[PDB]
DNA sequence: TTAGAGAATTGGAGAGTGTGTTTTTTTTTTTTTTT
DNA sequence: ACACACTCTCCAATTCTCTAA
């Protein structure tokens, strides 16, 4: 089964990166700046890149910005899979990061978004959604690996299991691959086939000069990943911007 | 470029340390030696060492000492609400702990 | 004939309560409620014809607002509906969810049958809720029996804690691993209804779903923590507590040591012997399930506000109005007014903000009636604390670590006042910690895991007795109060009062409080115009919100001059501060937008009055007794 | 409209006076939706029979 | 064209087996001995 | 010993196929 929406938006996006068309800060020329920052972070071998929300709130209507402020956690993999064809267009020795080189996990990022919550303001009918939020830093953890994708392999016979997907729980696989055998204890993690991530928790305090009368300040926990770990610092007075999601009792 | 222009126009005046001086702290009235002395401890001296490895202490304590209703409070609430790097604390409802770490 | 809805166990009929209740929907006018009200004298006749909830339907329309408020004794004046109200509170469950959809489809009937322009899709899409209130007799914490079980209760009392909002679990979301097949899944009673295999019909396959938690639906919870009032508590016993669950939008609508009556069902559940079995206890757990919250505007309010701002009495109409039953102390009473309306907040872009808030202090002889005004004043107060010397700790009085931080008195208070009784009993350790609090309205902390500042604009009145513990006139004043000048600096009004003996003054006091025993529940007052509390507390309301006066030129130069003649002769910078923070409350109390050469004057005349100045040896600091 | 653990208990009665329980607080209006939710709960569905390879 | 006799495939009833469980601060109110 | 999770096994319900009237 196949989610239309998903590949509208996955090559709707494809096209706003390829000709959004602003023109020049000093003259009446066409600049197309986003295929630029594709091509510095060619020269630099960056990870990320970065989009400015009013440039997608004028598109095509507003439409394509309204799906992705509603229902990022949907449709954050289309974007992705969008923003791979056209680096593999425009700059091919981005998507690797000698031996066999692994694929560039790429990160987007948004900015300036119409609005700044406070973390009073966060409620349950805004799951999903793509918001921005300010506070005191009060805490952080050290860095530490979060496994992204696995990859194992049987004790009872020669068989490997790749690929595999966690989410919020460490994750194995259901069945031995090959026929011959029907062992399912006594995996191994295999640590140079199988992919990590940085990760990194802070925990963060409302405004003191926003507090309501008679109150106290409450308080949230946040998640850094990839190029932003360590980026925060205790004492400090921070503006982020992601998505709220929800954990369960693991 | 503007900003280097300015700067540069407010760092060739004559009377620069006087003005400096008046700017701080403009709603209290007077006191202008607490003022001066507020500001050198802003800017702050050079730290160094000898040779033998001991360190000189490059930086600027200061005590005010006043009967009431003077507006001394006033400076204190001036220079943490200016100063980048600051905390402002009780000495009635603060412990060791809380001041040092815990 | 047809097969029939019931609700279980009853032999109730959905038709009858959905149609009845329908009928009284969309006929009912005010005038019926007139009627079993004590009078049809009052009845307005243009107003009182009018079909209210139909008014009100069109109003939730237009405004795009999604719930009705409804008190339940208009359901016993219509004699469709007089069964019905008992229903209601036999089976709220059942009987509230068909009001609910009952409103919903008198909402969509209005638009299709007036033809409005309006989107069907909207009103469809949206959910309506009927909140019942006062339903009848409130009902004791502690006499709640389990005969209640399920049925409609009331409540008063006093708000401890809130916890933050919980997310609860609406809508379940489902994957096919294989396909990638999804399906949406309704919850009801707490469990999730799963499938057994995946529903595409060439991928059925057993196992082959799993939920997906960040593309299901949830709804706001919160838990609130409601205390017992002092009114009920048993002889030589200490009050209880009970526990409120509200959802959406009652959510964060209530703060600690606010004051509420709610309305809801009151329920029983079973609690698991451990996480691992269905085991259960065999006592249930018991809570209430709020429904609706209420806190213990018309032209003609306006009109009687203005006419009486008009009159000529009305200084003195209003300070003996604050304390009805107390003998004279005039001049108490009007500062305490003052105190009550507060001067003008004020923030700068730069400078800091400067408070509005009033602090008083009343010190001088036993039996004065000190105390008996603290109670009115506490009483008057929208938001406020009474305390004692000897009951208040640092702490308690201002916050407590416990790892998580908590609240004291002066921050229950805030945007109050809050009355301090035996202040002179207190250490000077405890009364250390007002200096901050009083000077800047803040709070800072700095402890083990915590370190923050909060906001404290609270009034505080207070009362004391000198030291010697009665009037010593051998002593000048500053020596006889005792407080230190760095506390005493900072307090806007510091009054004596005197336990002077004279005859005339004696038999008036005494003819006064002997009248009091001449009936069983006295009638008698000491004056013939009084203002009732309600109109008295409207007013000072409207006030504080809609005024805010400014200072003109002739103002600045009589506080300029004031000042310099207090001055030059001892008065502290403060003193000005404090004259124009009390000019500002008295512009207020005349509805005028401008404070004036008589509102400086007044405020120099009380600072004046209070501390017995006239009387006071100018180079001693003793003062004569003769001349009180 | 009102949340998951609100919900009351409906009963119907048919022709010959004999009754049948069902839950939620959609039931107590809808009987479209209470007769298709009675049916839904029991268990049983025929297993069934299925031509291409190579 | 119906139907009835024989063979093959599948479901889940239900019986069985193994398993897990009890159980150094730091902050704040109060009494007591010590200078 | 008392609820649970998981495995194993047998038996009959079911549909498919062939034959003759
Ligand atoms: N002017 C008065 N009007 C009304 N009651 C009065 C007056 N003067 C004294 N009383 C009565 O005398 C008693 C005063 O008690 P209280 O309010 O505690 O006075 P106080 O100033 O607080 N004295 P103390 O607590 O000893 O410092 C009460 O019963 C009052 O009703
Ligand atoms: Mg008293
Ligand atoms: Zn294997
Ligand atoms: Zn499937």
């Amino acid at each position: 089964v196949d989610d239309v929406t998903g590949e509208k938006v996955r090559e709707a996006f494809e096209q706003f990166l390829e000709d959004f068309s602003v023109q020049s800060t000093d003259t009446g020329e066409v600049e197309k700046v986003y295929r630029a920052q594709i091509e510095f972070m060619k020269i630099y071998d960056l990870n990320t890149i970065y989009i400015d929300y009013q440039h997608l709130s004028m598109r095509e209507n507003g439409a394509l910005a309204m799906a992705i402020s509603e229902q990022y956690y949907r449709f954050l993999p289309f974007l992705q899979k969008g923003l791979r064809r056209v680096v593999r267009k425009y700059a091919p020795e981005l998507l690797n990061t000698s031996p066999e080189q692994t694929e560039r996990v790429f990160q987007i990022s948004f900015f300036n978004l119409p609005t700044v919550h406070r973390i009073r303001d966060i409620r349950s009918e805004k799951i999903g959604s793509l918001l921005s939020i300010s506070g005191t830093v009060t805490r952080t953890s050290e860095v530490r690996p979060e496994l992204y994708k696995a990859s194992f392999t049987c004790d009872m016979c020669r068989a490997i299991v790749d690929n595999v997907e966690q989410s919020f729980k460490y994750t194995e696989p259901t069945f031995c691959p090959n026929p011959s055998c029907e062992n399912r204890a006594f995996w191994t993690l295999n640590v140079t086939r199988s992919r990590f991530l940085d990760w990194q928790k802070v925990r963060i305090q409302e405004n003191a000069n926003e507090i309501p009368t008679g109150s106290m300040p409450r308080t949230l926990d946040v998640i850094l990943r990839g190029d932003s770990v360590e980026r925060a610092k205790p004492g400090d007075r921070c503006k982020f911007t992601g998505v709220e999601i929800v954990v369960p009792d693991v | 470029s503007d900003e280097i222009n300015e700067l540069k126009e407010m760092v060739k005046d004559e009377h620069i340390y006087d003005k400096l001086v008046r700017s701080i702290a403009p709603a209290v009235f007077g006191h202008e030696a607490v003022k001066k002395g507020i500001l050198l401890q802003m800017l702050g001296g050079v730290h160094k060492s000898t040779v033998e490895g001991i360190k000189l202490r490059g930086d600027i304590n200061i005590c005010v000492v006043g009967d009431p209703s003077t507006s001394k409070s006033q400076f204190l609430k001036y220079v943490v609400g200016f100063a980048p790097r600051s905390v402002y604390t009780s000495g009635k409802a603060s412990s060791a702990a809380g001041l040092t770490a815990a | 004939s047809e097969p029939l809805r019931i609700i279980w166990g009853t032999n109730v009929s959905i038709q009858e309560c959905t149609t009845n209740f329908r009928n009284f929907l969309m006929s009912f006018k005010y005038k019926f409620r007139k009627i079993l009200d004590e009078r049809e004298e009052f009845i307005n006749n243009t107003t009182d014809e009018e079909l209210y909830y139909i008014k009100q339907l069109n109003e939730m329309r237009e405004l795009g607002t999604s719930n009705l408020n409804l008190d339940a004794r208009n359901l016993l004046a219509y004699k469709q509906t007089e069964d019905l109200y008992h229903q209601l509170l036999n089976y709220p469950q059942e009987v509230i969810s068909i009001m609910d959809q009952t409103i919903k489809d008198c909402m969509v009937s209005l638009i299709v049958d007036n033809n409005l322009d309006y989107d069907l899709d909207e009103i469809e899409t949206k959910f309506y809720k009927v909140r019942p209130y006062n339903v009848g007799s409130c009902k004791g914490m502690r006499e709640l029996n389990p005969n209640d079980i399920d049925k409609l209760i009331n409540l008063k009392g006093l708000v401890l804690r809130s916890t933050p909002v919980i997310p609860d679990m609406k809508v379940a979301f489902f994957k096919c691993n294989v396909c990638d097949h999804t399906m949406a899944v309704e919850i009801d009673r707490g469990v999730i209804q799963e499938p057994a295999r995946c529903e595409r019909i060439d991928c059925n396959e057993p196992n082959s779903m799993s939920l997906i938690h960040n593309r299901c639906s949830f709804a706001d919870k919160q838990v609130i923590k409601l205390q017992e009032t002092p009114d009920f508590v048993p002889d030589g016993q200490t009050p209880h507590s009970i526990s409120l669950c509200v959802y959406d939008e009652l959510v964060d609508s209530c703060r600690a040591g606010d004051r509420i009556e709610v309305t809801g069902t009151f329920r029983s559940i079973p609690i698991r012997a451990n996480s691992r079995q269905r085991v259960l206890k065999s006592l249930y757990k018991t809570y209430v399930d709020v429904v609706h919250v209420k806190k213990v505007i018309t032209d003609q309010d306006l009109a009687k506000i203005r006419e009486v701002a008009a009159r000529e009495d009305l200084y003195s109409l209003l300070a003996r109005s604050i304390a009805p039953s107390i003998y004279e102390l005039e001049d108490v009473k009007k500062g305490i007014l003052l105190q009550l309306f507060g001067g003008t907040n004020k923030t700068f872009t730069k400078g800091g903000r400067y408070r509005g808030d009033i602090n008083i202090l009343l010190c001088g002889d036993p039996s004065t009636s000190k105390s008996q005004i603290l109670q009115y004043v506490h009483k008057i107060t929208p938001r406020g604390v009474y305390t004692s010397g000897k009951g208040s700790s640092a702490v308690g009085l201002t916050a407590y670590i416990t790892l998580v931080l908590e609240s004291g008195a002066l921050v229950l208070s805030d945007g109050g006042v809050c009355c301090i009784d035996e202040f002179d009993k207190m250490s000077d350790s405890t009364r250390s910690v007002l200096h901050e609090v009083m000077e800047q309205q803040t709070i800072s902390i700095a402890k083990a895991g915590i370190i923050t500042t909060l906001n404290a604009r609270s009034s505080i009145l207070a009362s004391a007795n000198p030291i010697g513990s009665r009037y010593n006139p051998n002593l000048p004043v500053t020596e006889n109060i005792d407080l230190p000048p760095p506390l005493l600096s900072r307090f806007d009004l510091v009054y004596l009062v005197l336990d002077k003996v004279d005859e005339k003054n004696d038999r008036e006091l005494a003819k006064h409080l002997t009248n009091l025993y001449l009936e069983d529940k006295p009638e008698h007052i000491s004056q013939d115009d009084v203002l009732p509390v309600e109109f008295l507390t409207m007013y000072i309301s409207y006030a504080k919100e809609h005024i805010h006066p400014i200072i003109t030129e002739a103002a600045k130069t009589e506080l300029v001059r004031a000042y310099v003649g207090m001055r030059k002769m001892t008065a502290t910078t403060r003193q000005l501060e404090s004259m124009i923070r009390l000019a500002e409350a008295h512009a207020k109390m005349k509805l005028k937008n401008v404070v004036e050469l008589e509102d400086v004057q007044e405020a120099v005349r009380l600072i004046r009055s209070a501390i017995k100045d006239y009387a006071t040896d100018p180079k001693t600091g003793k003062i004569d007794m003769n001349l009180v | 409209a009102r949340h998951s653990r609100f919900g009351g208990l409906l009963s119907i009665q048919t022709p010959d006076k004999t009754r049948l329980t069902v839950s939620g607080s959609q039931a107590l209006v809808d009987e479209k939706i209470a007769l298709q939710k009675l049916d839904d709960s029991k268990k049983w569905n025929k297993r069934i029979i299925k031509a291409a390879e190579g």
